[PDB]
């Protein structure tokens, strides 16, 4: 299953 | 920006029987960018409801596709595959010849 | 045996054509198992093999709102790019990223990875330490301050050894009976006459799976890779996987050629030749 956290560059 | 011109292979998922249905595939791959159009042909027009793959990229982040139908090679039939993409002044087409 | 999980997932702007494309899939080793594209009629993860498919409505729910979220990470991304590399708002570019575990035959962590690409070139790679990054230049550096400050690696760590491992085992207990399962190339040698005097003899590799494959050509049990033809490693479309060798041959002399094959699916490499 996929990484819940969100992340912006 | 770098772009890379796809690869094609054309063929079918069985080696191929007169008369006998059969998938034939075109597979892209090692392209950037992303957009690409790919037909495939019977006797020179367009088979309708081709299916492809969903989008997905190598390690070194050049894409691939595989599109795809369901075929009954003949003898006589003359099968093909037609890309597009930026890299391409024209499009290019790839008979399918079962022996490869 | 060892194995991957992996997720990839490309975004590709098209101004003036509304918000950009969003394509997301997952694989187990080769295998297809989840995808998500955001211009489908009401977008959900769907499943793409059978042993995903017993996974009850909270899994797909989750995983439908981190594409979704994804999907709008990207959008915010690209616009993000956009000005770290002094771009004009009238051009397509493209977003990747990658990421997923490595385990062993006893299910260890091998090797974690998470990178990111910006129109088809290195942007920023978590080290394989899982606790440093790789910036390709001074635009992903600003991400990498970005990312250092919010202590994104730690939570990278936490999840590649932690989660990504975990499930990854649970989906090859799952699909045991594919995932754990390899199958051996059917193998066979044609022969093309190109003149008189000399043929093309193709050897054939058919319906394996995983793709990893290696194949061969001999003459007189020496290795013949300068004049061996290699096509690259092709999917049949049902799972399984192709691929070709050839050489050119003297006409009569077929029998000093030799096609090796080796694959995770045979009892034993194998030797072959054409015949007639």
């Amino acid at each position: 299953r996929r990484r819940w956290r969100r992340l912006t560059v | 920006m770098i772009q890379r011109t796809p690869k094609i292979q054309v063929y079918s998922r069985h080696p191929a029987e007169n008369g006998k249905s059969n998938f034939l595939n075109c597979y892209v791959s090692g392209f950037h960018p992303s957009d690409i159009e790919v037909d495939l042909l019977k006797n020179g027009e367009r088979i309708e409801k081709v299916e492809h793959s969903d989008l997905s990229f190598s390690k070194d982040w050049s894409f691939y596709l595989l599109y795809y139908t369901e075929f009954t090679p003949t003898e006589k039939d003359e099968y093909a595959c037609r890309v597009n993409h930026v890299t391409l002044s024209q499009p290019k087409i790839v008979k399918w010849d079962r022996d490869m | 045996g060892s194995h991957s999980m992996r997720y990839f997932h490309t975004s590709v702007s098209r101004p003036g054509r509304g918000e950009p494309r969003f394509i997301t899939v997952g694989y187990v080793d080769d295998t297809l198992f989840v995808r998500f594209d955001s211009d489908a009629a009401s977008p959900r993860e769907e499943p793409r093999a059978p042993w995903i498919e017993q996974e009850g409505p909270e899994y797909w729910d989750r995983e439908t709102q981190i594409c979704k979220a994804k999907a709008q990470t990207d959008r915010e991304d690209l616009r993000t790019l956009l000005r770290y590399y002094n771009q004009s708002e009238a051009g397509s570019h493209t977003l990747q990223n990658m990421y997923g575990c490595d385990v062993g035959p006893d299910g260890r962590l091998l090797r974690g990875y998470h990178q990111h690409a910006y129109d088809g070139k290195d942007y920023i790679a978590l080290n394989e330490d899982l606790s440093s990054w790789t910036a390709a230049d001074t635009a992903a550096q600003i991400t990498q301050r970005k990312w250092e400050a919010a202590r994104v690696a730690e939570q990278l760590r936490a999840y590649l050894e932690g989660e990504c491992v975990e499930w990854l085992r649970r989906y090859l207990e799952n699909g045991k009976e594919t995932l754990q399962r390899a199958d051996p190339p059917k193998t066979h040698v044609t022969h093309h006459p190109i003149s008189d005097h000399e043929a093309t003899l193709r050897c054939w590799a058919l319906g394996f799976y995983p793709a990893e494959i290696t194949l061969t050509w001999q003459r007189d049990g020496e290795d013949q890779t300068q004049d061996t033809e290699l096509v690259e490693t092709r999917p049949a479309g049902d799972r399984t996987f192709q691929k070709w060798a050839a050489v050119v041959v003297p006409s009569g002399e077929e029998q000093r050629y030799t096609c090796h094959v080796q694959h995770e699916g045979l009892p034993k490499p194998l030797t072959l030749r054409w015949e007639p």
